[PDB]
């Protein structure tokens, strides 16, 4: 029945699919390594085993998904009928397809939950008091005999960063080599070759960028070769996107598969942006280091709504560094050009919510929405409140750029970031995510009710 | 071997790359040998190939040649660096222009804005822009002979822009002394007073605006525009354009004050400043070229100084300088900038426009142009450093869509590294910091390319303000007013109508509109008036009846506003040749409307509308009107190939050929004769719009009206040279062409069904050579309009075989009752009035009938025989004049025993008579006849009987297939082409016409019976046809390749049905009495037999339908299959009996109906019982079963019925001298397989007896087929498995036919592997062989040979041929599992199954399995 599930899983989309040796090694890796009995032991181990090797090739909603249906799948079959019945009442209530009250002591604490309108906490309890156990990263790459890792995440989230953190934890070297061009091709295939034939890890960004090599260069690679040499803390991994075209499916086959989901921490992006900016320039830090604080605030708020699709933006956007860039060159533009300190905000506005970063979108009310965010963040004003819980004070006329980059940071860093901060910082009603949150419910209920009917 | 002397003669005789050498020489030594000194490098390198070249005139110079090739590329290569403009050009056209003394046309592809150089005594003065503006450079070049290409051709580059630079200066130096723009605007090009406008305006409006004043200016740039609206209709034509390319410019600049003067505070006005694009001037730095920089929202780009003519200006609009911004912030960091989006919304027009504004021809790019364009392009961009504009980037293909976007990688990535060099197409290329990039969409751009990039999403602009600046230019008096209606209309247009897919109404259609309203603006003066009847002029044709409907309620809604000798012209045209409405008139008008205004239409509607009428009636009023003489070219597109249409060059060779469009071109650009002063000549091309053909004109039909041929030269079209394309539909055309040519479009018929009985009449007498008034007043009198319209009407409820309108089948009815009426002519002078009437109504009827009716059932054709007879059943006239009846004419043959197996002998009923009369009938009328119906009812033997009988026409033998009939024609015909007998017609008999696959011959058949005629290919000359005739059969909608309604319409349509049963009872009881001649003493029998053989085949017709198995089809060929085996068992049996007679009746019958059958074989059986003991109560019958009824001759010297015990004795003992003797398996032999192999037998003794059997694998069909063939003796061939198959079967016929041998060929499923094959088996299965599978005359003088070893003619050779190829021939399809597709598309095929005789072994019952 799990692997028929799991079957189902791989239906939905081209990356969820699995092979069938990869679940033998799976079970006997339940063996390799007391419920009132010891068969009820061994079963309890094989879902706890099973769940943590096939949990992190999903995102979060088919995780999700699979942890709820193997739980319904023990409880059905362990525990009596009117627990069936009073999972399926509040799985038809989660879905919005059946109403009525549960028939009533973790159930309680489910039911208040359910009536609470908090759905991942919901979904925390199906994960949590019947799951012990969760697997990272490092989890993910300790416990497999592989070689081969495929990491896909979605558009405007990387985790090159995770991969180079886990480098740099297991004392190993982490070589960086992106795509998108036959020289970028001819140095991969060196770099593979030399790999290969000496060691070092090796790491390919967006291998979906040459799909082509994918179906004939890494088609002869993979799949017409052996396990490779058996060098020391030696592996390959390679990266690639969910929302694009399907690679070449024996590759994924021959390949552990991974999905790394987002970092939506809106402090902590404000943060990663602001320290990873070399300030540099004409301009050294009157105005240069203000100018890029705000726009580090301002990507933070307009990358993480647009992980919001069907309520913070009209349509999944994709922002990324370069936006930033050139947001970044033409705020020292207006700056070096314009002298006499009254900085004409209203051009800057203009030119940020219409051609820098208005310039990829369609949609009007996505324009407003994006020029909303620049009023907001490119206000001028003396005090402006970037979010309810930081004022930022304008710079004064007596502090050099070291001064001034310090007392930014300073106050980036004495902030704590609400557990509200997809609601509370991006000016979003409570009403909206929480409808958004209903959908989410609704869609894995609805999924978990499709594949427990077959 | 050819006779060598540059000239080759005869070359139809390694070598072709040879002769493409000696071309390229030959246009080399043409050019730049026989001009020379123009090129010092290049003639050493002429030098170097010409040892080379005559060294050769073979491996060491075939390699010789390829390093010429090289080296000529490598040429070209170092002119890149000293120039690198002839990456726009080709390699010939290259060498043509280094080949300017008498070189022009090329300057257009290489720069983009200029089209001729001004010359005065061999030194260069200036150039002509291509809409005519006059540049002067500021010293004359002096142009000697000794001086390279490459040398003068950048002297005048340089030149060029220095003096743009001086003219500039001058301008803005004149501008700033106080003289007004209308006074500089006469002396120097529009470039230069443009950027000095610019620049001053610039200035101006900074000045004032360090303080708050706007008026003063603002009402300076009114007065400045005023002046020249004022000066603009007292300019010549280069001036007006100036002009007008100016005072948009001046609009914009109105438009800029007026925005900035309406801000409330500084800061606005300064944030609205910095939003429009910015002119400065730099007066410190001494290099003149950059002296002059481009300001934009801050960002800094360089002025370029390259000459633009006066190109189409776009207007200026807000979204229009936001485009401008942000391709001024993509290109500030040497990026690129990417568009996407709808269609329509102006991406190529706004990097054309701000290429422009820069003062640089931008390079524009369409797609659709392969790989190699697109690299010399961008390399040529690189190195020049121009700007890249890639149009519907999207539709390219995938992987040049790979190649470019790597290379537009690289191109960015030198730009943000800034790389001195780059390396593109394996070369290390100089790469200048001024080159650009751009990109507009539709899918999204590729993310390699994406990340580069900055895509940008447009809307439809603003196309209001558009719109009335636009009018402001033209000088309306309320542009604005106008502007918002001719919008608020295109979008209503846009939204109301259908979702028709040729109804476009975006900005192109509206600028269209507007550039189309300047003559009659001129013509009719300005207000609603103008701009209404140019919509109307532009909108009307291309809109359907309910269009039209709201087209004009919308248009009389919104618009206040709602030549009687061209009237006069078009109604005398159409009382001339014969024409003849309201609808017809409208149309008419239109479409002269659009030859007033464009050059270049397409002719669209439904089948027979009138288009032809209506074009040909214009033409006619043109002349009649115009005074201008009038030839007029009808060409039907699609019966010749693209490359015979428009010039066959051999790519052997390289040589041209011309073809009958260049040809005419040919004649048109020469004017021999100087008629051309007062002649206007068209072109119709009569054919549905391929879009590969008709692409090969996108110049033509564009602005530039010039014609580009493969061969490089250009002949150009004139004013009065206009092209027609008549079609049924646009499904296979792109919008491209819809909105670049005019479209006509016929939404119903012209109705006129009064006036359209008229003119077949009238037509119809002008055809042939005192009663003749009397006879044309009686036909008038009886075609009664009124009766007839009714009659019309009521015979659309009818069924109608190859459905056909009632409006185009009237040219079939009054032929044929003009042609009937006018053979009794000799008999009219002695006979009273109302016998006349009595007589020229039925004739009339009759030809009504059978127009309006002969596509219907038997059943169909009564109920219209008794509705219009309400409004005989077989009435006819005899030779004074009487009514009589068809029945009267049956004659009475009696035909010999031996005469049945003759296929070519058919049996005279009434309805045989009926078929051939009217047949005679319709041929003498000279129009085409196709017969419809079920396969077998008998249409080939029909048409073959009336042709063979008949002293007035003959037979050319033609046979058809998925893949000719002019090629025998040629060797029965004379060349006007006319029949070899000069007292017989010819008439082409074109069988298996569904045949061909979609079509060109159908089309060719439409154009023999249309235009009477057809074009000669490999001469481009029209012959006429005189007496020839186009007949044929097929039945469309049981075909498992309709037919397009152009074709049908042109013939005649009658249905052929099945033979009744008293018919079939009556010629199979005849051919009963000729096979019972042989035994006489049962000549009593002859009824009982016939009734039982029909009313069995009717009841197997019934019962065993096609709704059970695909091959459950019974026809009444299958009865002629069952009396000719009665005649072979009969002939070659003993003294039989009755009960023999009986048995051996029903063992036939049981062999050809129940064979098909698997509980159906138990049916059979008790249907047999059921007919004997109903129809032949005979004593002791039997012999029914099965088992029941052996027949065979293997046992004895004549065929009789056999016990079991020794026909399985004498079997085993021969299947095990077979296994001793030939391959050997492992056979069980059982009853099932005895019988099987009884029928095989049976079946494979029969002559031309060909077969297929159908079952289960490992049946055991094929060891039984090869077992029985080694026991009647025949040849074994085994397919060894198109090249390959048509060599086995022309071994197999060639084996048969020189050698006698009788053969027998095994054909399965696992052979065939394409449709060429089935095509191929289906033409060989059709007929006895297909010969079309030096050869030729091998096998025709061969075939002489064998035949004087064992008739002159080439007819009866080859009837001789055909029937020894059938006697001795026979072929078996092994065929399994019908499931299918193959198996299925082969056992429905209509030419293999009628042929072969249908076996289902079928699978293992219980008691054969058993045992
Ligand atoms: N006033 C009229 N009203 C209707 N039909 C007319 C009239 N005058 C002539 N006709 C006939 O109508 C026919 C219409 O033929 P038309 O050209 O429309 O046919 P088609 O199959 O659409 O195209 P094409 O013949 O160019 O291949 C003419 O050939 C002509 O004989
Ligand atoms: N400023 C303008 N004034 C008038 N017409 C314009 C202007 N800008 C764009 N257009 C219209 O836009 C059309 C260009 O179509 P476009 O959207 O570029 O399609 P494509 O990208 O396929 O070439 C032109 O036919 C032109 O009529
Ligand atoms: N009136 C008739 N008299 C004799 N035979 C007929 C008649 N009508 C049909 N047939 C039979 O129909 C068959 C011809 O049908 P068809 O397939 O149209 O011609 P063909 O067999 O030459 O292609 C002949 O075999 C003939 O025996
Ligand atoms: N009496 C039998 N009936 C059916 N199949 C047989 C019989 N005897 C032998 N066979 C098998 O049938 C094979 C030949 O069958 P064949 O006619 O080639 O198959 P198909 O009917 O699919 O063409 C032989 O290899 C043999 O093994
Ligand atoms: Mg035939």
């Amino acid at each position: 029945k799990i692997f028929s599930m799991l079957e189902k899983f791989g239906q939905f989309h081209w990356f969820y699919g699995i092979s069938i040796g990869q679940f033998l090694s799976c079970f006997k890796r339940v063996f390799i390594k007391a419920a009132r009995t010891r068969v009820d032991e061994i079963l309890w181990l094989l879902y706890q085993e099973v769940y943590c090797q096939f949990s992190t090739a999903l995102d979060k909603k088919f995780k999700m998904i699979m942890a709820m249906t193997m739980f319904c799948l023990y409880k059905f079959d362990i525990e009596s009928e009117q627990y069936k019945e009073a999972v399926l009442t509040m799985i038809g209530v989660l879905s919005e397809s059946s109403d009525g009250v549960p028939k009533l002591d973790d159930l309680r604490y489910l039911w208040d939950y359910v009536t609470t309108k908090s759905y991942i906490s919901a979904l925390n309890w199906f994960k949590n008091e019947f799951f012990v156990d969760e697997w990272n990263i490092a989890d993910v790459v300790a416990n497999s005999e592989n070689n081969y890792f495929t990491m896909a995440s979605e558009r405007d989230v990387d985790g090159t960063f995770k991969l180079i953190e886990l480098a740099k934890a297991s004392k190993e070297s982490l070589k960086i080599i992106p795509l998108g061009s036959i020289e970028n091709l001819n140095y991969a295939q060196e770099e593979i070759s030399k790999s290969k034939i000496e060691g070092g890890w090796i790491l390919l960004q967006n291998i979906q960028m040459s799909l082509s090599w994918v179906k004939t260069y890494l088609h002869k690679h993979v799949e017409e070769t052996k396990a490779a040499e058996e060098h020391e803390k030696f592996k390959m991994f390679m990266t690639c996107h969910l929302t694009g075209d399907k690679l070449p499916a024996p590759l994924l086959q021959r390949t552990d598969r991974v999905v790394y989901e987002d970092i939506p921490g809106i402090l902590d992006t404000v943060k990663d942006l602001w320290g990873s900016q070399f300030f540099t320039g004409k301009i050294s830090g009157v105005w240069s280091v203000y100018c890029t604080f705000l726009l580090s605030w301002f990507h933070a708020l307009i990358t993480a709504r647009t992980r919001l699709v069907p309520h913070g933006f009209s349509k999944k956007y994709y922002f990324n560094d370069c936006d930033f860039q050139f947001a970044s060159v033409y705020l020292e533009n207006v700056l070096a050009t314009n002298s006499t300190n009254n900085i004409p905000w209203a051009q800057v506005r203009d030119h940020i919510a219409t051609i820098v970063y208005g310039g990829k979108i369609d949609e009007e009310k996505d324009l407003e929405v994006v020029a909303k965010l620049c009023a907001h963040v490119f206000c001028g004003s003396d005090n402006l409140q970037i979010v309810p819980g930081v004022r930022i004070p304008q710079p004064l006329l007596q502090q050099s750029e070291e001064e001034e980059r310090a007392r930014l940071t300073a106050i980036l860093s004495n902030t704590i970031e609400p557990a509200d901060s997809l609601s509370s910082w991006l000016q979003l009603p409570r009403e909206s995510i929480l409808d958004y949150e209903r959908l989410q419910a609704k869609e894995v209920a609805s999924s978990t009710e499709q594949l427990l009917q077959e | 071997q050819y006779e060598v002397i540059k000239l080759v003669r005869e070359w139809d005789v390694i070598q072709v790359n040879w002769v493409e050498v000696q071309f390229y020489w030959l246009d080399l030594y043409g050019i730049l040998g026989e001009i020379q000194n123009f090129l010092p490098l290049e003639t050493s390198k002429f030098k170097s190939l010409t040892s080379e070249y005559k060294m050769i005139t073979f491996d060491t110079t075939l390699k010789l040649t390829i390093d010429s090739l090289k080296m000529i590329k490598s040429s070209l290569s170092t002119f890149l660096e000293r120039f690198p403009r002839f990456y726009f050009l080709g390699n010939d056209d290259l060498l043509k222009i280094i080949g300017h003394d008498q070189v022009s046309k090329f300057m257009k592809k290489m720069f983009g804005s200029i089209e001729s150089i001004i010359f005065f005594e061999d030194s260069i003065t200036g150039v002509r822009s291509v809409e005519g503006e006059v540049l002067n450079l500021n010293e004359k070049i002096e142009l000697k002979d000794s001086i390279q290409a490459q040398e003068w051709l950048n002297i005048l580059d340089t030149e060029i822009k220095l003096s743009v630079f001086t003219q500039f200066r001058d301008c803005l130096g004149q501008l700033k002394d106080g003289t007004d723009i209308e006074v500089v605007v006469s002396k120097y090009i529009f470039q230069a007073i443009l950027l000095s406008a610019q620049v001053m305006w610039t200035e101006l409006v900074e000045k004032c605006l360090q303080t708050n004043e706007f008026s003063k200016y603002w009402k300076e740039v009114d007065m400045k525009i005023k002046g020249l609206l004022d000066k603009l209709n007292k300019s010549s034509d280069n001036v007006k354009k100036k002009i007008e390319a100016l005072l948009v410019e001046y609009l914009h600049f109105n438009n800029v004050i007026g925005q900035l003067k309406n801000c409330s505070t500084k800061e606005e006005a300064r944030l609205l400043w910095a939003k429009v694009q910015k002119f400065y001037q730099k007066n410190d730095t001494l290099d003149d070229l950059n002296s002059v920089f481009i300001s934009q929202s801050g960002y800094l780009l360089q002025y370029k100084f390259e000459y633009i003519g006066i190109p189409e200006r776009l207007i200026y609009t807000p979204l229009l300088l936001v485009g401008f911004a942000t391709l001024t912030d993509s290109l500030h960091q040497k990026y690129g900038g990417c568009f996407f989006g709808p269609a329509g919304t102006g991406k190529t027009e706004t990097v054309k426009a701000f290429g422009q504004n820069l003062g640089r021809v931008v390079v524009v790019f369409n797609c659709d142009f392969d790989y190699q364009v697109l690299s010399r392009l961008l390399v040529g961009i690189t190195q020049i450093g121009a700007w890249g504009c890639f149009d519907e980037f999207n539709r390219l293909d995938e992987k040049v869509l790979s190649a470019v976007s790597a290379n537009i990688q690289q191109i960015q990535n030198g730009l943000q590294v800034g790389k001195s060099h780059i390396t593109l197409l394996e070369e290390e290329t100089p790469l200048s910091p001024h080159t650009a990039v751009f990109i507009t969409l539709n899918s999204e751009l590729p993310e390699n390319l994406k990340k580069s990039f900055r895509e940008f999403s447009m809307k439809s602009p603003q196309s209001g303000t558009i719109a009335e600046m636009i009018l402001q230019i033209m000088g309306f008096e309320d542009s604005k007013s106008l502007a918002s209606k001719i919008v608020h209309f295109l979008e209503l247009l846009s939204s109301k109508c259908s979702s028709m897919n040729h109804y476009h109404f975006g900005l192109r259609t509206l600028k269209g509109v507007l550039r189309n309203c300047s003559p009659l603006v001129s013509e009719f003066g300005e207000g609603e008036k103008t701009v209404v009847e140019s919509l109307k002029r532009v909108i009307l044709p291309s809109l359907g009846d309910t269009d039209e409907l709201v087209f004009k309620d919308e248009l009389s809604k919104i618009f206040d506003s709602a030549s009687k000798a061209i009237v006069q012209c078009l109604k005398d045209a159409g009382q001339r040749s014969g024409f003849s409405s309201e609808e017809f008139l409208k149309k008419c008008m239109q479409f002269y409307y659009m030859q007033k205004t464009q050059q270049a239409l397409i002719l669209v509607g439904k089948a027979g509308c009138g288009k032809t009428a209506t074009w040909k009636t214009v033409i006619d009023a043109m002349a009649i009107f115009d005074g201008h003489a009038n030839v007029v070219y009808v060409i039907d597109t699609k019966v010749l190939t693209k490359e015979s249409l428009y010039g066959s060059m051999l790519k052997a060779t390289l040589e041209w050929r011309d073809g009958l469009f260049t040809s005419i071109l040919r004649r048109v650009n020469d004017d021999i004769t100087g008629t051309f002063k007062n002649s206007r000549i068209w072109v119709v091309f009569d054919s549905d719009l391929d879009p590969e053909y008709v692409e090969a004109m996108n110049s033509v039909l564009d602005d530039n009206k010039i014609l580009t041929l493969p061969n490089g030269e250009r002949l150009p079209i004139p004013p009065n040279f206009r092209i027609l394309f008549e079609t049924d539909n646009l499904d296979h055309t792109t919008p491209a062409t819809i909105t670049r040519c005019g479209l006509l479009w016929f939404s119903t018929d012209v109705c006129s069904i009064s006036s359209k009985i008229d003119h077949l009449l009238n037509k119809s007498y002008e055809a042939l050579d005192f009663e003749l008034d009397k006879l044309k007043d009686l036909i008038s009198d009886s075609f009664d309009m009124a009766s007839l319209t009714n009659i019309f009407t009521c015979s659309n409820d009818l069924v109608h075989i190859l459905g056909v309108r009632t409006f185009n089948k009237l040219e079939t009815a009054v032929q044929l009752a003009v042609h009937l009426i006018s053979s009794y002519r000799q008999w009219f002078q002695n006979l009273d009035d109302k016998s006349l009437k009595d007589v020229i109504t039925l004739l009339i009827k009759r030809s009504l009938l059978y127009a309006l009716a002969g596509d219907s059932t038997g059943e169909s054709q009564r109920a219209f025989i008794q509705t219009i007879n309400t409004y005989s059943d077989y009435s006819t006239i005899v030779i004074k004049l009487s009514f009589s009846s068809f029945c009267s004419e049956i004659p009475s043959v009696s035909l010999e025993a031996h005469e049945v197996m003759r296929p070519d002998i058919v049996i005279p009923t009434i309805d045989t008579i009926k078929h051939e009369k009217i047949f005679y009938d319709l041929l003498n009328s000279k129009r085409g006849i196709i017969l419809c119906g079920p396969p077998g009812s008998g249409k080939t033997m029909i048409m073959n009987n009336a042709l063979r009988n008949s002293s007035l026409y003959d037979v050319v033998g033609i046979n058809f297939s998925k893949d000719h009939i002019l090629s025998a024609l040629h060797r029965h015909t004379n060349y006007t082409l006319l029949p070899k007998s000069d007292i017989k017609n010819l008439v082409l008999f074109c069988d298996e016409i569904n045949l061909p696959k979609l079509q060109n011959v159908v089309l060719f058949l439409r154009q023999l019976m249309e235009k009477q005629g057809f074009w000669k290919t490999p001469e481009n000359k029209w012959v006429t046809i005189e007496r020839i005739h186009i007949v044929g059969a097929c039945n469309p909608p049981t075909d498992p390749i309709p037919m397009s309604e152009r074709f049908t319409r042109h013939a005649a349509i009658l249905y052929l049905g099945y033979p009744s049963g008293k018919s079939l009872s009556q010629i199979y009881e005849i051919y009963y009495k000729a096979i019972f001649k042989l035994v006489p003493e049962f000549r009593s029998y002859t009824e009982p037999f016939a009734r039982a053989s029909v009313h069995l085949y009717n009841e197997c017709k019934a019962r065993y339908s096609t709704g059970l198995q695909s091959h459950y089809l019974f026809s009444p060929r299958e009865l002629t299959r069952l009396v000719r085996g009665v005649y072979t068992a009969i002939n070659t049996g003993p003294r039989q009996t009755l009960r023999s007679l009986i048995r051996l009746w029903a063992y036939e019958a049981w062999r050809i109906f129940a064979d098909r059958l698997v509980k159906e074989k138990n049916s059979f059986e008790q249907l047999l019982y059921e007919t004997v003991d109903k129809y032949l109560p005979n004593q002791d019958l039997g012999n029914i079963s099965s088992t029941s009824l052996l027949f065979s001759g293997l046992l004895s010297l004549d065929f009789k019925e056999v016990n079991k015990t020794d026909l399985v004795n004498f079997i085993e003992e021969r299947f095990k001298t077979f296994c001793d003797e030939e391959l050997e398996v492992p056979m069980v032999i059982h009853e099932s397989m005895v019988d099987h192999i009884l029928r095989i037998d049976r079946a494979l003794k029969q002559v031309q007896g060909h077969m297929m059997l159908i079952g289960a694998s490992r049946t055991g069909k094929t060891i039984l087929t090869r077992f029985v063939a080694w026991l009647n003796g025949l040849k074994i061939v085994q397919p060894k498995i198109l090249s390959d198959f048509d060599m086995i079967l022309k071994k197999a016929i060639s084996d048969c036919s020189l050698k006698e041998s009788r053969t027998c060929l095994i054909i399965d499923e696992s052979n065939i592997l394409e449709t060429a094959f089935l095509e191929r088996m289906n033409t060989l299965l059709a007929n006895a062989d297909i010969p079309d599978l030096e050869e030729y005359d091998k096998l025709l003088n061969n075939l002489r040979n064998k035949t004087r070893s064992l008739l002159d003619t080439e007819q009866e050779l080859y009837d001789w041929f055909v029937g020894e190829i059938a006697k001795n021939l026979h072929v078996v399809f092994t065929i399994c599992d019908p499931t299918n597709n193959k198996s299925s598309a082969m056992i429905s095929s209509p030419a293999l199954f009628n042929r072969c005789i249908i076996n289902w072994m079928g699978d293992w019952d219980t008691k054969t399995m058993s045992q």
